[PDB]
C-alpha cells in the first residue's frame, strides 16, 4: 500500500 | 522626513529610473575596439560601413556598432587599453603592401593578444590589400620578410601562412582570431562582423551559464 | 658645441645631487622615531552611493563637503549628496571617455574631461533647471588626465602631450603652456594658496609650476616607474606622488629631499589615486588590488585596510573639511568611509 | 535487514545534501556577492535544496518505525515544506533551462528579458506557486494507520479516485512542464551551437559541443533516473492493487532516496562544474 | 634646433639650481609641528561621537 | 524665461472652467509647480502642487475634491480644472516654478497671473499690519509660527516675498538666509523658531510692497498676513 512518500 | 527632502527622494527614484532606462537602451550597442595599423586599411573600414577618439556608429540587423579608432592621438597605449577593456571584439587591420612594416604589426598585434585587459577578448583580423599583393607577389616572393618560409611562390598558401603566423601568437583559452581577408574596394564586410561578432556574445553567454 | 652643452647639463645635475646630498642631516624616520604610534585605523563603510553601470574613473569632493562629482565609464557625471544619498544632477556626456572630472569651489561649474582632448566646462546654476555646458576648451594634442580648478573663470589642465596648461574660461584660450616635462603628465595638485601646483609624469618626474611665472622652478625625480597620482601636503609646503612601482613617496618644496618611501613587500601593484588627510597626519592610497592602504605620514606604517571595493581603486578624494573620504572604483561604486 | 540498510542510505544522502548545500550557498554568499542572474539562480536553487534536505530526514524516522514518531501538526509541517522545497526546485530546474535557453540561442532576445529584478521576481513567482500547488497537501496533510498497525503521513483523506487524480495531476504537471521544457530548451541550444556558419577550425569548437553535450546529458539523465522510478512505482500502485510485501516497502523507500539524491546532484552539476564558479571556488 | 633645445634645458637647470634648500632637519620638524598643532581638527585621528558625526 | 497664464474670465457661481499656463525659454519637465491666489484685497494663499512627473499631487483643504491639477510636459503647459466655483473664489491666479534638490531656489519665478471673478494648518501670524518707512532707513519685518519650523536636519524652512504694486510677486530670502538671484544684497534674513526677521538696510525706491512669510515644513503652504510699505 504505496503511496507519496510513506508506504503504508 | 521632512517636505523638501522628500521632494529631492523623488528627483533621486526620477533619476535613477531615467539611468536605468538609458542604460538598458545601451544594452544593444556593440563596442568594437579598432588597434589596426595605418596604412591604409583603417579608412575603408570606417568609410565602407558607415584630434580625439573617433566614434562610427551605424546599426546593421538589430545591432548598433561603434567602432573607436583611437590612432592619431600619438600617446602611450599603456594608458589607453585599460579604458577600452569592456570592448566586445577587437578589430585588428594589417596591411600587406609593405614588408617591413609587417614585423612591427605583428609585434603589436602580440602585445594586443597578451594584455591583462584582453585575455578573455576576442579580436577580428583583416588581411587587407588584396589584389594589389596579389600582383605584387609574383614580383616579390615571401622571403625577405620571412626567410623561413618554405613554400610554393602562389597567393592561397603564402595568405594562410600569413594567417597562420598570425594565429599563432594567441597563447591563450577562450579567446580565438576571427580571420577574414577584405579587398577595400567592393566588400560586404558589416555583414561578415556581424557574424563574428554574434559568436562572442554565445560563446560570452556559454561562460555566463557555466555550460564551459 | 653640442658635446660641451651636455658636458655643462651633466655638471649642473652633479653639482644639484651634491647640494642636495649636502643639505640632507638625517632621516625624517629617525626625527619622528620618538613620536607615540598612531593605532589601528579601523573604518566602515557608512554609504554606498550606487548608479553608475560602468566604471568610475574620477571624484571631486565639493567645497561644503556635501556634494560630489563622479564620473564613469558610461557617460554619465553624477552630481552626489554625499549625506543622504542622492542624485542631485545627472549631466550626460558627448563622450564616454573621461578619465577627470573637477568641482569649482564656488560650486557653480563642473569639469570633466578624457580621452576627447577637449575640457567640457558645465555651470550647474542656470537661471532654467537644466546642466548645460558652458564651454568646451580644445587645443590639446592629448587626452587629458587631470584637472583642477584656480576659479571661476580659470582652470589648470594636464593632458597626454607631456604639457599642462592655464585656460581663462571666459576668454577660452591658452593663457599659460606649462611645457619642458619629458613624460605624460597623469596629476596636478594645487596648493592651498592656488600660487605653486605640482604636476607628475610618465618619466617618474614631478615638477613644481608657479601660477603667474608660467615657468618650471623645481624638478623631483626618483621613482621607478610613472606617477599617476599627486596630492599636496595640507601646509603646501610638501606633497606626495604614487607610482606604478609600488609605493607612494614624500618630497619636501624647500629641502628637495624625497623623504620616506611608503614601500610594504606584500604589495605589488600599481597606484591609481592618492590623498592626504587635514592634517597630514593619515595618507591615503588605493591600489590595484581590490584595496586602499593608509599611511601613517610620520610613522611610514601601512596604519588603515579599506576593503570592500571588489575590482581596481580609481579615484580617491577626501572632504574639505577632511572628516569622510571617498573611495570610487572599477566596480560602479563610490564608498564613503568615516 | 531491509529497514537498516535503507535508514543508513536516508542519513547518508541527507548528509551529501546538507553538506553540499551549504558548502554552495556559503561559497555564493561569501565570494559571489549574487552579482549576475546565474549566481541568484544556483543561490535559490540550492535554498531550495537544502530545506528539501532538511525535510528528509523526518521521514528516515518513519521509515525506521513505522508509526510517526511526531505529531500530526508537524506531519502537516513536513509535508507542506517538503512539497514546497521539491516543486520549487524542480520549477528553478526549469525556470534555468529557460534562461540558458534565451542566452544562448536568442541573445538579443537574451537581453531583451534578462536582468536582475527580472530574476528575483521569477523566484518569488516559482516559490508562490509551489506553495498554491501544495495547498492540497496542506489542507489534507494527516495520518493514517498503516497495515503493520500505526500511523502515518497521507495525504487524501476522502475517497480512491482522488488518489489516482492527485497523482496523475502531480506527475503530469511535474513532468510535461518541467521535462519537456528542460528538454526542448536543451535540444534548441545544441543546435544554435552547431548553427554556428563560422568555420572555428580550432579544436575550441569541437571541446565547446562536446562540454555542452555532456552537461546537457547528464542533467537530463539524471533528473530521468531519478524522477521516473518514484513516479512509475507510484501510478502502478494507486492504478492496479498490489499485496503487501517488504519488497515493495523496500523499493518505495529506495526510490524516494533516489529523489532525494536527484536533489543532492542539482547543485553540485550547476554549481561546481561551471566554469566560472570554479575560478571564483578555487581562488580560495 | 638642437642646440637652442640644450641651451634651454641647460639654463633651466641653472636656474633650479640657485635656489636655497633648507636643512633637512628644520623642515621635518617643521612638518612634524604642523601635523601635532592640527591633530585635534582632524577627525580621522580621533574618534567623533556619533552626535557630532553626520554620516551615521 | 516666461510663464504666460490665459483662461481667467467671469464665472457663474457653481459652473467650472478651466486655466492654462504656457512656459518659454524653460525646462519644464523638471519642475514642481504651484497655483497660488490672491484674493482681490487681502493676502495670497495657497491652492495646489503638482509635482515633477506628476509623482504627488497635493491641494489646499479649501479646494480639496473640487480642483485638479494636470501637467502636459510634451504640450509645455499646465492645466488647472475648477468646478463648483464659489462667489469667494474670485481672486488673481499665479502660477510658480519650484526645483527641490540640495541648495535649489523654489519659488524664484512667479507668473503674471489672470483675474477671476464669480458672480490643522500652521498660522503665520504677522503682528504689524503696515509699517510707514523713509528711505535709507532700516526696516524689520516680523513672522510667528504657531510650530518650529526646524526640523532634524539643520536648516529652517520659511520663505520671503514681496508683493511688487501693480506687478508679479517676487522672491527675496529662502530658507532663512539665502538671498535669491539678482536682488540687491540689501535685503536680509535671519531668526530662528516662533521668531522670524527680515532687515532692509540703506533702503531705497521701488522697494515698496507687501511682504509675505512662507513655510516649507509641511504641506499647507499657508503665507503671512502681510506687511505694506509706505513711502
Amino acid at each position: 500500500x504505496c503511496f507519496x512518500k510513506t508506504c503504508t | 522626513l521632512s517636505a523638501e527632502e522628500r521632494a529631492a527622494l523623488e528627483r533621486s527614484k526620477a533619476i535613477e529610473k531615467n539611468l536605468k532606462e538609458d542604460g538598458i537602451s545601451a544594452a544593444k550597442d556593440v563596442k568594437l575596439l579598432l588597434l589596426g595599423a595605418d596604412n591604409s586599411g583603417k579608412s575603408t573600414i570606417v568609410k565602407q560601413m558607415k584630434t580625439g577618439i573617433v566614434e562610427t556608429h551605424f546599426t546593421f540587423k538589430n545591432l548598433h556598432f561603434r567602432l573607436f579608432d583611437v590612432g592619431g592621438q600619438r600617446s602611450e597605449r599603456k594608458k589607453w587599453i585599460h579604458c577600452f577593456e569592456d570592448v566586445t571584439a577587437i578589430i585588428f587591420c594589417v596591411d600587406l603592401s609593405d614588408y617591413n612594416r609587417m614585423h612591427e604589426s605583428l609585434m603589436d598585434f602580440d602585445s594586443i593578444c597578451n594584455n591583462k585587459f584582453f585575455i578573455d577578448t576576442s579580436i577580428i583580423l583583416f588581411l587587407n590589400k588584396k589584389d594589389l599583393f596579389g600582383e605584387k607577389i609574383k614580383k616579390s616572393p615571401l622571403t625577405i620578410c620571412f626567410p623561413e618560409y618554405t613554400g610554393p611562390n602562389t597567393y592561397e598558401d603564402a595568405a594562410a601562412y600569413i594567417q597562420a603566423q598570425f594565429e599563432s601568437k594567441n597563447r591563450s583559452p577562450n579567446k580565438e582570431i576571427y580571420c577574414h581577408m577584405t579587398c577595400a574596394t567592393d566588400t560586404n564586410n558589416a555583414q561578415v562582423i556581424f557574424d563574428a561578432v554574434t559568436d562572442i556574445i554565445i560563446a560570452n553567454n556559454l561562460r555566463g551559464c557555466g555550460l564551459y | 658645441e653640442l658635446d660641451q652643452l651636455r658636458q655643462e647639463a651633466e655638471q649642473l645635475k652633479n653639482q644639484i645631487r651634491d647640494a642636495r646630498k649636502a643639505c640632507a642631516d638625517a632621516t625624517l624616520s629617525q626625527i619622528t622615531n620618538n613620536i607615540d604610534p598612531v593605532g589601528r585605523i579601523q573604518m566602515r563603510t557608512r554609504r554606498t552611493l550606487r548608479g553608475h553601470l560602468a566604471k568610475i574613473y574620477a571624484m571631486h569632493w565639493g567645497t561644503d563637503s556635501r556634494l560630489l562629482v563622479s564620473a564613469s565609464q558610461d557617460g554619465k557625471l553624477i552630481i552626489w549628496d554625499s549625506y543622504t544619498t542622492n542624485k542631485v544632477h545627472a549631466i550626460p556626456l558627448r563622450s564616454s571617455w573621461v578619465m577627470t572630472c573637477a568641482y569649482a569651489p564656488s560650486g557653480n561649474y563642473v569639469a570633466c574631461g578624457g580621452l576627447d582632448n577637449i575640457c567640457s566646462i558645465y555651470n550647474l546654476k542656470t537661471r532654467e533647471g537644466n546642466v548645460r555646458v558652458s564651454r568646451e576648451l580644445a587645443g590639446h594634442t592629448g587626452y587629458l588626465s587631470c584637472c583642477r580648478f584656480l576659479d571661476d573663470n580659470q582652470i589648470v589642465t594636464s593632458s597626454g602631450d607631456t604639457t599642462c596648461a592655464l585656460w581663462d574660461i571666459e576668454t577660452g584660450q591658452q593663457t599659460t603652456t606649462f611645457t619642458g616635462h619629458t613624460g605624460d603628465v597623469m596629476s596636478l595638485s594645487l596648493a592651498p594658496d592656488t600660487r605653486l601646483f605640482v604636476s607628475g609624469a610618465c618619466d617618474a618626474s614631478a615638477k613644481l609650476w608657479d601660477v603667474r611665472e608660467g615657468m618650471c622652478r623645481q624638478t623631483f625625480t626618483g621613482h621607478e616607474s610613472d606617477i599617476n597620482a599627486i596630492c599636496f601636503f595640507p601646509n603646501g609646503n610638501a606633497f606626495a606622488t604614487g607610482s606604478d612601482d609600488a609605493t607612494c613617496r614624500l618630497f619636501d618644496l624647500r629641502a628637495d629631499q624625497e623623504l620616506m618611501t611608503y614601500s610594504h613587500d606584500n604589495i605589488i601593484c600599481g597606484i591609481t589615486s592618492v590623498s592626504f588627510s587635514k592634517s597630514g597626519r593619515l595618507l591615503l592610497a588605493g591600489y590595484d588590488d581590490f584595496n586602499c592602504n593608509v599611511w601613517d605620514a610620520l610613522k611610514a606604517d601601512r596604519a588603515g585596510v579599506l576593503a570592500g571595493h571588489d575590482n581596481r581603486v580609481s579615484c580617491l578624494g577626501v572632504t574639505d573639511d577632511g572628516m569622510a573620504v571617498a573611495t570610487g572604483s572599477w566596480d560602479s561604486f563610490l564608498k564613503i568611509w568615516n | 535487514t531491509s529497514n537498516a540498510v535503507l535508514t543508513f542510505i536516508y542519513f547518508v544522502v541527507c548528509i551529501i545534501g546538507l553538506c553540499g548545500n551549504t558548502l554552495v550557498i556559503y561559497v555564493i554568499l561569501r565570494y559571489a556577492k549574487m552579482k549576475t542572474i546565474t549566481n541568484i539562480y544556483i543561490l535559490n536553487l540550492a535554498i531550495a535544496d537544502e530545506l528539501f534536505m532538511l525535510g528528509l530526514p523526518f521521514l528516515a524516522m518513519q521509515v525506521a518505525l513505522v508509526h510517526w514518531p511526531f505529531g500530526k501538526a508537524i506531519c502537516r509541517v513536513v509535508m507542506t515544506v517538503d512539497g514546497i522545497n521539491q516543486f520549487t526546485s524542480i520549477f528553478c530546474l526549469t525556470v534555468m533551462s529557460i534562461d540558458r535557453y534565451l542566452a544562448v540561442v536568442h541573445p538579443i532576445k537574451s537581453a531583451k528579458w534578462r536582468r536582475p529584478r527580472t530574476a528575483k521576481m521569477i523566484t518569488m513567482a516559482v516559490w508562490g506557486v509551489s506553495l498554491l500547488v501544495i495547498l492540497p497537501i496542506m489542507i489534507y496533510a494527516g495520518l493514517r494507520s498503516n497495515q503493520w498497525g500505526r500511523s502515518s503521513c497521507t495525504i487524501n483523506w476522502p475517497g480512491g479516485a482522488w488518489y489516482t487524480g492527485f497523482i496523475i495531476y502531480t506527475f503530469i504537471l511535474g513532468f510535461l512542464v518541467p521535462l519537456t521544457i528542460i528538454c526542448l530548451c536543451y535540444l534548441f541550444i545544441i543546435i544554435k551551437v552547431k548553427s554556428s556558419g563560422i568555420r572555428v577550425g580550432s579544436s575550441k569548437r569541437k571541446k565547446s559541443e562536446k562540454k555542452v553535450t555532456r552537461m546537457v546529458s547528464i542533467v537530463v539523465a539524471v533528473f530521468i533516473f531519478c524522477w521516473l522510478p518514484f513516479y512509475i512505482f507510484n501510478v502502478s500502485s494507486v492504478s492496479m492493487a498490489i499485496s503487501p510485501t517488504p519488497a515493495l516497502k523496500g523499493m518505495f523507500d529506495f526510490v524516494v532516496v533516489l529523489t532525494y539524491a536527484n536533489s543532492c546532484a542539482n547543485p553540485i552539476l550547476y554549481a561546481f562544474l561551471s566554469d566560472n564558479f570554479k575560478k571564483s571556488f578555487q581562488n580560495v | 634646433a638642437s642646440i637652442a633645445q640644450a641651451r634651454k634645458l641647460v639654463e633651466q637647470l641653472k636656474m633650479e639650481a640657485n635656489i636655497d634648500r633648507i636643512k633637512v632637519s628644520k623642515a621635518a620638524a617643521d612638518l612634524m609641528a604642523y601635523c601635532e598643532a592640527h591633530a585635534k581638527e582632524d577627525p580621522l585621528l580621533t574618534p567623533v561621537p556619533a552626535s557630532e558625526n553626520p554620516f551615521r | 524665461v516666461q510663464l504666460v497664464e490665459s483662461g481667467g474670465g467671469l464665472v457663474q457661481p457653481g459652473g467650472s472652467r478651466k486655466l492654462s499656463c504656457s512656459a518659454s525659454g524653460f525646462a519644464f519637465s523638471s519642475f514642481g509647480m504651484h497655483w497660488v491666489r490672491q484674493a482681490p484685497e487681502k493676502g495670497l494663499e495657497w491652492v495646489a502642487y503638482i509635482s515633477s512627473g506628476s509623482g504627488t499631487i497635493y491641494y489646499a483643504d479649501t479646494v480639496k475634491g473640487r480642483f485638479t491639477i494636470s501637467r502636459d510636459d510634451p504640450k509645455n503647459t499646465l492645466f488647472l480644472q475648477m468646478t463648483s466655483l464659489r462667489s469667494e473664489d474670485t481672486a488673481m491666479y499665479y502660477c510658480v516654478r519650484s526645483i527641490y534638490y540640495y541648495g535649489s531656489s523654489p519659488f524664484d519665478f512667479w507668473g503674471q497671473g489672470t483675474t477671476l471673478t464669480v458672480s490643522s494648518d500652521i498660522v503665520m501670524t504677522q503682528a504689524t499690519s503696515s509699517v510707514p518707512v523713509t528711505p535709507g532707513e532700516s526696516v524689520s519685518i516680523s513672522c510667528r509660527s504657531s510650530k518650529s519650523l526646524l526640523h532634524s536636519n539643520g536648516n529652517t524652512y520659511l520663505y520671503w516675498f514681496l508683493q511688487r504694486p501693480g506687478q508679479s510677486p517676487q522672491l527675496l530670502i529662502y530658507r532663512m538666509s539665502n538671498l535669491a538671484s539678482g536682488v540687491p544684497d540689501r535685503f536680509s534674513g535671519s531668526g530662528s523658531g516662533t521668531a522670524f526677521t527680515l532687515t532692509i538696510s540703506r533702503l531705497e525706491a521701488e522697494d515698496v510692497g507687501v511682504y509675505y512669510c512662507m513655510q516649507h515644513l509641511e504641506y499647507p503652504l499657508t503665507f503671512g498676513a502681510g506687511t505694506k510699505l509706505e513711502l
